[PDB]
This record gives C-alpha cells, structure tokens and sequence, in this order.
C-alpha cells in the first residue's frame, strides 16, 4: 500500500445567523473577485448609516433555552415502545400486574418473549449481582446493590428476566400455548368438518359419477383399440382444453355441454350439488394437518412441565404468582379439547382417504394428498367456462 | 337538479 | 414535553409525548372570503384555517396548502402551524421540543424548508423529522413490516425493516382519498346530485365516510344492487334535502382496486403492494408478507380487509400466508407512534439543537435526522 | 503513516466491532483491518461488485461482503457529496445483526461495522467523516 | 451587481467571524424571508427595503 496520509465593524451582541451555500469552487471567474470601488463605496455608507445599530437591536437572538444505565442504548427504544400504556406507574406497580396473568398486557408479554430481550448475555453478567436469588431464601446474592440506583426499565429487566429466567422460558411457554390455543380451537373444528364433509359428498355424488362414465365411454370411442383402458385419473381431465376442432374454435368440452344439455337433463348443472369441494380447494391439507398436529405436541409438553417440570416446583415460585392458579383450572378443560381435535383430526384422515382410494388416486404422493380437490375444482372452473361460452355464442 | 342548482 | 405535530394533506394532529390521542384534531384547510364584508365593527379576519373555516366555508374559498404531499404553498403552511401552537394546544413553543413527520421519497427541497422556518419563526428548541410510514407500524408494535400508506394527498408503500426505510424499494400510487370524492361526485351525478364548488366538497367526503363501504365481488353485488333496493341509504344535506345512493357505497371505493375506473394505467393497491415487495430480498420476503399494515383514513372502508386479503391471495404464491394487520386505531397510528418515539429516553441522543443549528446551518438536517 | 494506525483511530470509540481500508484501484486488497475480523478476508471480486457500474443487482439477494451475508439498504457510493453506502449483515436463527457502512474515496475504500445495538447513523457519520477527511489528503 | 454587494456586506456583519466569506450563490436569496425579527413582524427583506 501507498504511504499514508496524517489522522485528523462587529456586533456587540450575537445575532440570527444567516447561512448560504458559498461559492462554487473559488471565485475563480465571478464577478465578486472584482473589486469595483462601486462595492467600497457601499461599505463606507453602511458604517455611516444607522442600520447596524438597528441590527443590533431587532435581530438578537432569544439564548438558546437548551436543557450509570448499563442497558443498551437500542432495548430502551423497545421497552418503551410497548409498555407506554403504564408510564405514570412506578416499577413497583407493574412488576405486580404482570404477575397476574391479567387481560389487559396479552400483547406486551409477546414483546418480552421474544429473542431480541432474552439473548443480551453482556446486560445478563451486568445485572446479575443485582439478581435476588428468590430460587431459595429469597434474598440479593450480594452485600449492597441497591435497585434504587438502577434506572426504570433496569429495574423491571432484573427483577424479571434476570431473576425469573429459571422457569420464565417455562412460563412464556405456558401463556404463549394459551393464548394460541384459545382463538384456534373454535376453526380448527370448522376446517377439519369441511374437508371431512367435502371428500364425503364427493364419494357419495352420483353426478360426479355418472359424467366420468360418459366422459370414459365417449373418450374410449375415439382411441385406438390398443389403449381402450376402463378407467383414469381425475388429473386426466385437464386434457380436455387441449384438444381443438379443426376450425379450433369449438373444443372437446365444449361439445360435453351441448351433448349433456340436448340428452342428459340430469348432468345439466352439478356445481350448485356439489359446493363444498369448491371451499374444500381454498385450504392446504397438509398445513392444516401440521397446524393442528402443533397443538397435540404443545399439549403434552405442557402436561410434563407443569407435573414433573419447572413449573411442578412452587418453592421458586413468588406469593402473588397465580399462573399455577390458572394453568390448573384450564388444565382439565384443555385435556377435553385434545381429545377432542384429536378425534376430528382422526376423523379427516380416515374420511379423506376412504374417498382417497375410492377414485384410483394415492395419498403417498403428497401433492396427491394436497392437490386432491384442487383438480376437481379446476375442473369445475373448466365445465362453468365451457357451457358459459356455449351459451352466449349459439344465443 | 334534485340536490344542487334549479334542475 | 415534547410535542408531536402530523401535518397532513386532510387532517392535521398534535398532542403531547406519551398521550394516546391527539389533543388537536382539525381540517387543514386554509380560506380567504370571497365577497366584500358590509357589517363593520365585527374584527373579521382576513384568513380562515382549521374548524372555524369548516364552520364558515360556505363564503369562503378553501384552499389545501398541500397537494399530492408537495407543499404548494410555503405562507399559508406556517398560517395552520401557527393556529396550531397558539389557538389550538395553548402552548408557547419556545419550551418544548416539536416533532414532525415527513413523506416517503421526499424531495430533498422541502426538508430543510420546513426547518429554515421552525428554528426561526418559532425557535423551538429541539425538533427531529422521521417517516410518517415508520411510524405507522411502530404504534402497531412491530419494527419489520410493509405499511398500506394512504391518505388524502398521495399513498405510499414502504417495506419497512428494524425501522430503516428502503428507498428504492418504495412504490408511490396516485390513488388517494381527495381522488375517490373527485371520483365519488363525477358518479353521483347520475343520481341528479350535481355538487361542483369547493364547500360542498366536504359534503361528499362526509358521505362517502358514512356511507360508503367495500364490497367483497363487484360482479356479484352490481346484479344484486340492481335487483333490490335493500343496499340504497338515505342521507340528510345540511339544508335538509334527502338523498338516496343505490350502487355508489360499493362503487366508489372500488376504484381503489380498479384504477382503470378513473383511468389511471398504474393498477391498484392490491398488486402494488404485491410489486412492491418484489423489490425486495428473497430471504426477508418470508417476514414481510405476515406483518402488512394498514394506515391512513383512507383505509377505514368496511370490509376492505378481507377484500384485499382475498386478492393478493390469488397473486401471492399457494405456499405464503398473509396476514392483513388492521388496528381500529390505525386512524391515528402515525400521530400515536410519533408519541411513542418522542417519549423514548434515547431519543434525546438524534435531537438537534438551536446551538447546533447555527453553526452547522440548513444542510444538518440530511444528515443529522436523515 | 501506519495505515494501521486508522484503524486504531476507528476503534478509540468501541462503538465498532470491525473497520478496514482497501484500495479499490487495480487490484484490490487490505491496507489494515482488524485481524481475525469479518472485514480482513475482502476478495477483490467482493470489491467489484461494490464499485460495479450495476447499482441494481444486489438488490435482488444482497451481497456478500467478506463471505458474510448481508442486505442492501441505501446506495449513494456513486453520487457526489457523501460517496456513502448503507449495509445490515444478514444472519440465520435469530443471530445478531449489525449494520454496516462503506464510504468511497478517490483511492480507498472504508468499511465500518458497529456492534450489537448501534445505531446505524453513528457507525455512518463517522466512516463519512474520515473519509471526509482522507479525500482533503488526496486520497 | 449593486443590491448583491449590499446584503452581502449586511449578511458579513450579520454573521459570526469564522464564516465570514465573501461570495454566495445566485440560489442563496432564499432564507431573506424566512428570518424575522423578534416578534415575527418584519424580515430581512423588509427592512431591506425601508
Ligand atoms: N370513516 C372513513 N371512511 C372513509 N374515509 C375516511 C374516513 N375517515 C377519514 N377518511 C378520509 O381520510 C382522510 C384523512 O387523511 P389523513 O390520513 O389525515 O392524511 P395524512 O396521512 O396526510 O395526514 C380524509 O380526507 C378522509 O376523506
Ligand atoms: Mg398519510
């Protein structure tokens, strides 16, 4: 590398700045290097003139009125952000509320469960010889460490991530399941008794029978004899379109609609008779089974941690702490509603693979599984297009 | 007009 | 205490730092009387601002200081500032640090503009200027996200991430409220309802806040709307005239999806919001969807939640989530999180000072605030 | 002298964790950096693209700076008056993430990264200013 | 060429010693408005023309 450079008449009174932006570059060519005696005979008037002691007096400015937190500088930005609602009481009162489990802070405790608060290793050290070893005895670690020094949000830092963090990932872990658990359980049942219901209407639909048959016995005629197979796959249906007439302004299922309506008054409309696999295709199969299958294994993590985990020991557990007094209520109940997503859960399963084998098509690939409904749906979009541009073109 | 002006 | 101001091209807030509601709530509107005054005696004013000149605007011509987020009009801009401080909060400013807020993509000639005339005119102590996008999603509690910004003047998509905008990835549309009342007249005139001046104006914008509502099918509603009466209202003019929509409370706001309806060849919200967050990077792309925000009084339509959620579902990927965030209080969302930021204890450490000022001059403000 | 010394200079505040300079002319290449430190292993292909005439091609997946990942936030390297660039390190699992800032000079680059939690108009008006001050050195 | 040499000269007194330069753009004519006096009833301008 190259050799490197070194490191880095007046008034009485002070008045409002004016600022400008300078010449460009130097006053290399501008009229202002020029130095006309027309300029030095302003100079000499305004020295005789009475408009610098006006100056003085009109344009002063008014003054310029201006007027240990181990904690870094970012997290005070967060810990104000959410807990603005209690900034007229002391840490005292809200070290209390939060205790409660209360309704009224279900959205700031998700702020303090997050990553960001909880991985500070560095603060972790520093307010660790202010931590009260409430584990046992329930008394400070050190001599001194008086908290009163500590500023608002250090107080609460220590006091409940430093202090708590033996059971508060044990904790959040009990109010974040809750809180998931009371809003989902309601549609979960929805979903599963739709798709449930979907795959059942399908396979008991005689109309959706019959026109695969017509579809077959029409699609045998103008094979060869050496591929005149008795049946297909529902994603087979997509070939339709494909095919056009010579002219191609007429396509295979275009001639389907016409065929149905002039002799087949029963296959006339089956969409408003089947509407349920319609919804049915609006929602992933497997994302559902996996959102509802988190709730089960939440479930049961929380059963061996409030018997047999952090949470079974009361010892570490302050007085004016009633979140072993409401997980219990909720703990019968909450057993009542595994059971019974787990009985719906079961009940999808086996409903949608009945009606699975039941059309030739295998839930072992997963997009099979998935896009089951979806395929029928395209097809049902298909037919709604066909007999629409049948309709308006012969009329 | 109906609401607004004379028509 | 520091003061939180929120000038807007409609409405224009103040209050105080930790307060959850703006103090002040007034048109921002500017109006000068048209017809010589003939009773003598009365004082009356040359100029009329806020909601004294909404009282009186039948004789008077308001006028927006600010159109389509550009400040058309830098002496009557001070005029409603100066109604601010004095008439409306009562308070002398001379004490307390003031906060503004500044529009997305800004041109860089305003900025210190409105700095050149605090400092001065008002000497106040500290100021500092952020996006009034970002502070959308901070009173939402949340630092990442992509913000549904619109109101009166312009709109705005801003993906924002740990609160640092992204400039180049900021989409401007030119759909905004001021728009759908031009749009909402130019259709009520079917009806018979021929409203053209300035004061009757807000007349339509009153309506249309009332009644007027998003539908989640067009094709489906204009069929029903024409075979029943059940959709039509019926709403009162001040003189006492009624008046009945049939079709327009769908209509109207449709626009804001079908631009092509006013003419306009950019498309709607739905797709900038989803061209927007092309823009971006893949890997923070997962983060953004699940966090959209909605702002502005433009938003307050009902059922334009589902309705937008429906329609970029169809243009998002089967694979992502959506999650339309819609506080009821996103009405006030950039005023809130402004006092939020304000009450911030480091928030004294990006203050600018009147000592600062004066030796750096105009030009700090690029680069002290950015 | 002692090109190391800036660095030196870079670091009297503790509010980075990483600083460099690199020639970006010819072959590009470390004058001083921090040793055992993110900004020590810059290729001069890394360095190209920070230069490169495209200004719109790391906004599709960002870039890498030292082979760590990282995300564009605002480009001005190539515009007169701040000849700055903005950059937030990219990690995966919840890892820290910090921002970074490049200024360009008539001969070198300067690379600051701050610590966890700094803001990053501290770690930019700070590279602006001595690169400010090393572009009145002719360099 | 007159009324540029004449602010120029108020705007030096006006200022502090360490910014006393002695040219300006065409652009700089902006902030004559925008600085009042103390009770905002006059600017720089005004009294420029009295
Ligand atoms: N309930 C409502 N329904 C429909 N529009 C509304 C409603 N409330 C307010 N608005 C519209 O929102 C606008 C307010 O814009 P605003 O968000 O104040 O702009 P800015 O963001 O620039 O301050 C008004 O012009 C009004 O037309
Ligand atoms: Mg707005």
């Amino acid at each position: 590398p190259p050799p490197p450079p070194p490191l880095p008449r007046r008034p009485t009174r002070r008045l409002k700045q004016m600022h400008w932006e300078k010449l460009n570059s130097g006053l290399e060519f501008t009229f202002w290097t020029g130095p006309s005696d027309e300029a030095n005979k302003i100079l000499e008037t305004l020295h005789t003139s009475g408009v610098l002691d006006e100056l003085d007096e009109s344009f002063a400015m008014k003054e310029a009125k201006t007027l240990t937190d181990y904690m870094s500088s970012e997290l005070q930005k967060l810990f104000g952000i959410h807990f603005h609602k209690l900034s007229h009481k002391n840490p005292n009162e809200i070290i209390r509320m939060i205790l409660h489990c209360d309704d009224s802070m279900n959205e700031c405790v998700e702020f303090l469960s997050s990553d960001k608060v909880l991985n500070q290793p560095k603060l972790k050290a520093d307010l660790e010889p202010y931590r009260i070893d409430w584990a046992n005895g329930g008394d400070l670690v050190n001599s001194e460490k008086d908290a009163s020094e500590l500023s608002r949000w250090d107080y609460l830092y220590v006091r409940l991530i430093v202090d708590l963090g033996g059971y508060w990932n044990q904790r959040m872990n009990a109010l974040k399941v809750k809180n998931i658990i009371e809003t989902n359980y309601e549609n979960l049942v929805r979903q599963t008794k739709l798709i449930g219901r979907a795959a059942l209407e399908l396979r008991d639909s005689k109309v959706f029978k019959g026109l695969l048959y017509l579809i077959l016995y029409l699609g045998n005629y103008m094979n060869d004899y050496v591929r005149q197979a008795k049946g297909f796959a529902i994603g087979s249906l997509q070939r339709l379109p494909l095919i056009k007439n010579a002219n191609n302004t007429k396509s295979l299922l275009h001639i389907l609609d016409i065929t149905i309506r002039k002799h087949f008054p029963q296959f006339d409309n089956f969409s408003p008779e089947l509407s349920t696999v319609t919804e049915a295709a609006k929602l992933n199969i497997e994302a559902i089974e996996q959102e509802c299958s988190e709730l089960i294994r939440g479930c049961q993590n929380l059963q061996i941690d409030c018997d047999s985990g952090a949470l079974s020991d009361p010892t570490v557990f302050h007085p004016d702490d009633k979140i072993l007094s409401v997980i219990l209520p909720w703990l019968m109940e909450g057993t009542k509603k595994m059971d019974f997503l787990k009985e719906h859960l079961r009940t999808m399963n086996t409903t949608l693979n009945n009606a699975m084998r039941y059309f030739g098509e295998q839930p072992n690939d997963p997009n099979s599984k998935n896009l089951f409904f979806k395929r029928v749906d395209s097809f049902i979009i298909d037919y709604s297009k066909a007999r629409s541009d049948n309709l308006k073109s012969e009329e | 007009w109906x609401a607004x002006c004379p028509a | 205490a520091a003061l939180v101001v929120d000038n807007g091209s409609g409405m224009c807030k103040a209050g105080f730092a930790g307060d959850d509601a703006p103090r002040a709530v007034f048109p921002s509107i500017v109006g000068r009387p048209r017809h010589q005054g003939v009773m003598v005696g009365m004082g009356q004013k040359d100029s009329y601002v806020g909601d004294e000149a909404q009282s009186k605007r039948g004789i008077l011509t308001l006028k927006y200081p600010i159109e389509h987020g550009i400040v058309t009009n830098w002496d009557d801009m001070e005029k409603i500032w100066h109604h601010t401080f004095y008439n409306e909060l009562r308070v002398a400013p001379e004490e307390h640090p003031v906060l503004l807020t500044e529009a997305p993509l800004n041109p860089k000639a305003n900025r210190e503009k409105m700095t050149q005339i605090m400092f001065e005119t008002f000497n106040t102590p500290a100021m500092y200027v952020a996006i009034q996008a970002v502070l959308s999603l901070y009173a939402s509690g949340r630092t990442t996200g992509i913000v549904m910004d619109s109101g009166d003047g312009v709109t705005h998509t801003v993906p924002i991430y740990e609160g640092y905008a992204l400039p180049h990835a900021i989409l401007r549309l030119d759909l905004a409220g001021r728009d759908l009342t031009d749009y909402l007249m130019k259709i009520l005139t079917e009806r018979g309802y021929s409203f053209t001046t300035t004061a009757e104006r807000e007349i339509v914008r009153d309506i249309k806040e009332k009644l007027c509502y998003v539908a989640l099918d067009f094709e489906q509603e204009m069929a029903t709307a024409a075979s029943s009466s059940s959709l039509e209202k019926s709403y009162e003019l001040p003189d006492g005239q009624v008046i009945t929509i049939g079709n327009e409370r769908f209509r109207c706001p449709e626009a804001l999806f079908q631009p092509s309806f006013l003419g306009m060849e950019s498309a709607g919200i739905h797709e900038t919001t989803f061209n927007s967050i092309m823009k971006c990077d893949v890997d923070i792309r997962k983060d953004l969807y699940a966090n959209t925000v909605l702002s502005g009084g433009t938003t307050m339509y009902p059922g334009i939640a589902d309705r937008m959620q429906k329609e970029i579902t169809a243009l998002a990927p089967s694979t992502m989530k959506i999650k339309i965030i819609a506080p009821p209080e996103r009405k006030y969302s950039v005023w809130i999180g402004g006092s939020i930021l304000a009450s911030l204890s480091t928030f004294q450490q990006m203050w600018i000072s009147k000592q600062e000022y004066d030796e750096s001059g105009p030009s700090i403000v690029h680069r002290k605030c950015f | 002298a002692g090109w190391n010394a800036y660095i030196d200079n870079l670091m009297a505040d503790g509010t980075c964790q990483d600083a460099a300079i690199v020639g970006y002319k010819d072959s590009p290449c470390v004058w001083a950096a921090v040793p055992g430190k993110t900004f020590v292993n810059i290729t001069p292909a890394e360095v190209g693209v920070l230069v490169g005439k495209d200004r719109s091609s790391f906004y599709v997946n960002g870039l890498t700076l030292g082979g760590q990942k990282c995300m564009v936030i605002r480009d001005s390297l190539l515009q007169d008056g701040e000849f700055s660039m903005d950059l937030r390190t990219k990690s995966t699992g919840g890892a820290p993430t910090f921002n970074v800032t490049v200024t360009k000079t008539d001969k070198t680059l300067v690379l600051l990264m701050g610590k966890e939690g700094v803001h990053g108009g501290l770690i930019n008006k700070k590279c602006y200013e001595m690169a400010s001050h090393l572009r009145r050195s002719q360099y």
